[PDB]
């Protein structure tokens, strides 16, 4: 079990450590949240009390370093920073233990929710896809806009995910336009899979980073981005079996987990639609049809 | 985006542009079998492309051998009408490219932009003008060339004959689509209007009769007269 110590808490701030949230109040006595699971990434975020704009916050990995916050006044946010120091770390870490100036991450022994959430992603993919490399943690937050996005202004704060577009040359060979364009399976399995994500994980690593900065940050080309990727298994008529059955897994705890008033800014009536009751795939996803119509019935 | 009444006059400025129709692309005669279910039988059809500056009209006739074999005829011919209209594209010298083809249904948006993806440039556009041009199959020479033919087959006319002799563009386009509307809302009174003097002919070379100036003034008001009635006839009033 591992720790992320804070250096203070000079400003009052919402922090939330993956779907669990805690409030801290202006010079509260408070000093970091202990006890994170090892084996997992893991995503510390922050809305400040008085400006809801910008929710902001790292991805991080225990496993690659000792990672800190400390609130900068000059730029006004919670950073997460890397101590060197290993021995001065753990010698922190035990006096805020001591003195239990730490929260606990709350998991239960029986909740699967974040590693069903995280199940696909990596560190080093989301390092190629938010791009700062001097840090073995990434800064995401609400306005950071997608490299598909610049193409529809700053290159260095992007989230570069991979481009899916239907009506593109990529996604259309000559002379099979109607038969790529209405069975996606040549896009999704030769071009994507085979081509540029190499397997099956990485292709649901990126779509479960998406949903999930959707979901904390409301970014909105994450959701798009989700959707997409969503959308391209759904309209393909020949994908693995094995895919199929991990999708509806996946979009399960996807639904499952997303707020109930997040719904309708979250979720795109036409590819949901699309996808469980027109596409290839619409009776392939048992688990995700059933949550989404018992939860929310007015979107379908 | 959409082309509709108020930006109608760009359609005779000096850009390259095609209207394209795929209403008679896929034809049928639908029958009872033997059995006395129902089935349809094709008959030919034909992409209609008009450039709607010059009167050229691009009429690629489909003959009912390409829907041999295959299913789901009315998408097909969506994507069959796009693949033409690329081909066409293609085959044309760079400075009569179009620079827009607006289609005159919006479910040939996504087949034409898809077979267009090199062509990134030609802007694909959607009307929200109701143009009659259904009713091309009522023009006898149109109707007999798509009829008769035994192959795929691309013949040109201009549908304006000779009027830009006399007339601009925006009044040949006026008098195309007032002809076709009447011709759309009742054909036999249209065609009488449009026969009934022997004296006035239509050259071997020409689709329409020809007229005088004054000829085509009365001739006009007798199809909005058509077109006109037709709507009550039709609404009681
Ligand atoms: C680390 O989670 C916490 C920290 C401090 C107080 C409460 C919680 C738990 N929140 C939650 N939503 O379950």
């Amino acid at each position: 079990m591992n720790t992320v110590p804070f250096t203070s808490a000079p400003i009052e701030v919402t922090i939330g450590i993956d779907q669990y949230s805690f409030n801290v109040k202006e010079n509260q006595p408070f000093h970091g949240i202990k006890d994170i699971p090892i084996g997992h990434v893991h995503v510390i975020h922050f809305q400040h009390a008085d400006n809801s704009s910008m929710r902001y916050g790292y991805w991080f990995d225990c496993r690659m370093g000792n990672f800190y916050i400390q609130y900068d006044p000059k730029d006004g946010l919670y950073k997460m920073m890397e101590e060197r120091d290993g021995a001065k770390f753990e010698n922190i870490v035990h006096n805020f233990k001591e003195r239990q100036m730490m929260v606990s991450y709350p998991k239960i022994d029986e909740d699967d929710t974040w590693y069903n959430l995280t199940e696909f992603v990596q560190m080093d993919k989301i390092r190629k896809i938010v791009r700062k490399d001097e840090n073995q943690f990434s800064y995401v937050d609400s306005s950071m806009t997608t490299v598909q996005e610049n193409e529809l202004s700053d290159p260095a704060h992007s989230l570069n995910y991979t481009v899916i577009n239907f009506k593109s040359r990529e996604a259309i060979r000559p002379g099979h336009e109607m038969e790529d364009f209405l069975d996606k399976s040549y896009y999704l399995n030769t071009v994507m899979l085979q081509g540029i994500f190499k397997n099956s994980s990485n292709y649901f690593g990126e779509l479960q980073f998406a949903f999930l900065n959707a979901m904390f940050f409301g970014n909105y080309g994450s959701s798009l981005q989700w959707h997409a990727m969503i959308e391209l298994i759904c309209s393909s008529a020949t994908v693995p079996k094995h895919m199929l059955d991990k999708l509806d897994e996946i979009l399960y705890y996807q639904i499952k987990t997303l707020p109930e008033q997040y719904s309708d800014i979250l979720l795109n009536e036409r590819v949901w639609n699309i996808c469980l009751y027109s596409s290839f795939q619409k009776n392939s996803l048992h688990n995700t049809e059933k949550i989404m119509e018992n939860k929310y019935p007015e979107l379908l | 985006g959409a082309m509709n009444s108020s930006n109608y006059a760009e359609l005779f400025n000096n850009d390259i542009k095609l209207f394209v129709d795929d209403t008679n692309v896929y034809r049928v005669t639908v029958h009872k079998t033997f059995e006395g279910n129902v089935a349809t039988k094709a008959i030919n059809g034909c992409i209609f492309t008009l450039n709607p500056k010059t009167g050229h009209l691009f009429l690629k006739i489909i003959h009912t051998s390409v829907w041999a074999g295959q299913k789901r005829l009315s998408q097909l011919a969506k994507w069959k009408t796009a693949e033409e209209v690329s081909a066409l594209v293609r085959s044309l010298p760079k400075e009569e490219q179009p620079k827009q083809i607006i289609v005159t249904r919006k479910a040939m948006l996504d087949p034409l932009e898809v077979h267009m993806l090199d062509f990134p440039n030609i802007a694909i556009r959607p009307t929200e003008l109701r143009l009659p041009f259904s009713a091309a199959m009522s023009i006898d020479k149109l109707s007999d060339v798509v009829m008769k033919a035994t192959e795929p087959q691309m013949v040109l006319f201009n549908i304006y004959d000779d009027w830009l002799d006399r007339i601009s563009s925006y009044t040949a386009f006026s008098r195309l689509t007032l002809l076709l509307r009447a011709l759309k809302t009742n054909e036999e009174s249209a065609k009488m209007i449009l026969l009934s003097d022997p004296t006035i002919t239509i050259k071997s070379y020409h689709l329409w009769p020809s007229f005088t100036d004054e000829q085509w003034i009365t001739i006009e008001s007798q199809m909005r007269d058509l077109i006109l009635t037709e709507y009550g006839r039709k609404y009681n009033v």
